[PDB]
């Protein structure tokens, strides 16, 4: 199974600096050139920067030109982002992306489309991250999320037993600076008394995890 | 530097219907340019790599086609698994640039909203705070009206709503109404109900 | 009754003496044989490819050396396989400084550049490879070879260790030592235009028919994978 898996997610006050992370299954590393690409939540893409498959050329955006730099290792299998000096402007959300030529091509001309990304993980550029207060909820029922801070979250139900029917609704902004969202299914009458459905919440940054039942 | 700018950022046609975005570039581009399809929530795809080649495992409706300075990309058939917003992306010189992105919704449907109210939690109300959620499920429009009303009492800038989208299974965009209260506030009335422009209502503490 | 041949190969456009003798992307062809050949240039100048340090060695008289051969050909097949040379895994290094009808990138084919994979980090060891004679009934194996050198972090960007490398190759009595340059290279010349901190050091070695080769290297060296089969005598004017 090819995958591409981000690492090293969660907040940094402006100023700071990082190192991101991306490993790397399921192919042959070492034939394919990788890139970086942000995106902003709902809005459009963005490059960062790109490197061959050696470490002999290395591209930069003019937007993070002398603030960020790409490093790889191909013995590990895993590539680097170092990130220095970060903007208020710089917060979105980064890929991990591999390149579809495998040219080794050590010049100017090495970068062609991607085939390839990661799940990608948040970079948010500066208050303590908060940790989700849960409220639970034919019939309809939910589980409310309120009360916490960083916007990567995800919601499961049944430990993953149930996606069909539901609807993940996006986070909210109120005037207390903090996020919120919901997550509600579609059930029959009769599950009431049969099925018992629980809601199962993770927040990475604070490492808060609360399943809750109605 | 290059720049891409792509025509029409948003399209609505109907089922089976074929689409064309077409992706002109600022500069000149010999045929290096590359398509992605992205629904929201999950990470991008590529469709189309280097001017009207298809990727393998990808369906064969799919189709590209430019050079020079005019490309077009095309949809012979539509389904309504291809709702997503596309981009267009160069892989010539310099930093590789997309077009600021084209989204696509889908324009077939008329069904009505489901509608469910939801009394807060009891547990929610021991810390200080209560909220209540107005539901409507699977609806086309999109363009729909949503208002509070406690005791007869027009709720304003109080409540909070939510973009649920459309799953790409004939279905449509969703909504749920967040209304934010404080303790105090909510025990001093009795009556809540969400006006939708029908409306189901329930008693504070009663069954 | 006779003909002539200056250009060793028409129908190669835009292309010079010595780049159809590098093997220069685009620059291969058909070269024919004529055996009154006219010699034009006294300082054969390349255009396209990585920037040579053409001073470095005896590369620069190739041409008239080989226009003094009566029938010429590159090699058909590639001499040695490059990736599964002594020292480590190598990868065939392509490059956009040479480029293709079909992408911009490409490189040599009388030469190819060896990178190690990423699995090379250790203490090495000198290395060793012969160079057989695949050419035909009578014609002279010219091979070609070389090595790159770029500035001291990328050498250590690219390979072990930041020190200078050591070459050196044997043929038919004619054995030569090269050691490579690290920074403050001279200026860029005879390339196609692009900046380069790297620097390639071209030379070539002749083995009369049967005469095995010898290729003692490091990192950072261009194999050869084709070559030149000439043969008899065309005269020079
Ligand atoms: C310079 O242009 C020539 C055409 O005039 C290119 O010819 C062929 O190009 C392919 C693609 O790079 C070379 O690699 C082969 O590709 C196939 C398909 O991916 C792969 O299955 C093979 O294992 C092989 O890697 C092919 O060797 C090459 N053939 C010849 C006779 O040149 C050429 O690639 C261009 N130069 C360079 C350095 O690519």
């Amino acid at each position: 199974e090819v995958q591409l898996v981000e690492s090293g997610g969660g907040l940094v006050q402006p100023g700071r600096s990082l190192r991101l992370s991306c490993a790397a299954s399921g192919f042959t590393f070492d034939d394919y050139p990788m890139h970086w690409v942000r995106q902003v939540p709902g809005k459009g893409l963005e490059w960062v920067s790109s490197i061959n498959w050696n470490g002999g050329s290395t591209d930069h955006a003019d937007s993070v030109k002398g603030r960020f730099t790409i490093s790889r290792d191909n013995a590990r299998n895993s590539l680097y982002l170092e990130m220095n000096s970060l903007k208020s402007e710089d917060t979105a959300l980064y890929y991990c992306a591999k390149d579809l030529r495998a040219s080794s091509s050590m010049d100017y001309y090495y970068y062609s489309g991607m085939d390839v990304w990661g799940q990608g993980t948040m970079v948010t550029v500066g208050a303590s991250t908060k940790g989700p207060s849960v409220f639970p909820l034919t019939a309809a029922l939910g589980c409310l999320v309120k009360d916490y801070f960083p916007e990567p979250v995800t919601v499961s139900w049944n430990s993953g037993a149930l996606t069909s029917g539901v609807h993940t609704f996006p986070a909210v902004l109120q005037s207390s600076g903090l996020y919120s969202l919901s997550s509600v299914v579609t059930v029959p009458s009769s599950s009431l008394g049969t099925q018992t459905y629980i809601c199962n919440v993770n927040h990475k940054p604070s490492n808060t995890k609360v399943d809750k039942r109605v | 530097d290059i720049q891409m700018t792509q025509s029409p950022s948003s399209l609505s046609a109907s089922v089976g219907d074929r689409v064309t975005i077409t992706c002109q570039a600022s500069q000149g581009i010999n045929n290096y340019l590359n398509w992605y399809q992205q629904k929201p929530g999950k990470a991008p795809k590529v469709l189309i790599y280097d001017a009207s080649n298809l990727q393998t495992g990808v369906p064969s409706r799919f189709s590209g086609s430019g050079s020079g300075t005019d490309f077009i990309f095309t949809i012979s058939s539509l389904k309504p698994e291809d709702v997503a917003t596309y981009y267009c992306q160069q892989y010539e010189n310099v930093p590789i640039t997309f077009g600021q992105g084209t989204r696509l919704d889908i324009k077939r449907t008329v069904a009505a909203p489901s509608v469910f109210i939801f009394p807060p939690s009891d547990e929610q109300l021991k810390s200080g705070t209560a909220s209540v959620v107005c539901l409507l499920n699977n609806f086309y429009p999109r363009e729909a009206k949503v208002q509070w009303k406690v005791d007869n009492a027009l709720q304003s800038g109080n409540s909070q709503e939510s973009v649920t989208e459309q799953d790409s299974k004939d279905s449509t965009y969703s909504l749920s109404s967040t209304l934010t209260l404080s303790k105090a506030d909510y025990e001093k009335h009795k009556v809540y109900a969400c006006e939708v422009t029908v409306t189901k209502s329930f008693n504070r503490g009663e069954c | 009754g006779t003909r002539t041949r200056g250009k060793l190969c028409p129908d190669c456009l835009n292309c010079t003496d010595l780049d159809v003798a590098l093997g220069r992307p685009m620059c291969v062809g058909t070269t024919p044989s004529a055996k009154a050949s006219i010699l034009h240039e006294v300082r054969p100048v390349t255009s396209g490819c990585f920037p040579i340090m053409h001073d470095r060695t005896k590369i620069r008289q190739l041409p008239n050396l080989l226009r003094g051969y009566e029938k010429i050909r590159l090699s058909t097949q590639n001499v040695i396989d490059a990736e599964k040379a002594p020292g480590g895994p190598y990868r065939l290094g392509t490059s956009g400084s040479c480029p293709n009808a079909t992408s911009k990138i490409g490189f040599f084919a009388t030469m190819a550049w060896a990178v190690p994979k990423d699995n090379y980090k250790n203490a090495t060891n000198p290395l060793t490879v012969e160079v057989p004679y695949i050419c035909t009934e009578g014609e002279d194996q010219i091979t070609v070879w070389g090595f790159h050198s770029d500035n001291k972090i990328q050498m250590k960007s690219l390979y072990g260790d930041s020190n200078p490398q050591k070459f050196t190759s044997s043929a038919n009595g004619v054995t030569t030592h090269y050691v490579s340059q690290i920074g403050d290279f001279p200026d860029q010349t005879e390339d196609g235009g692009l900046p380069q901190s790297g620097r390639i050091v071209v030379d070539y070695m002749m083995q009369k028919p049967g005469k095995t080769g010898t290729i003692v290297y490091q990192r950072g060296v261009l194999l050869p994978q084709k070559v030149w089969c000439a043969s008899g005598r065309s005269k020079v004017i």
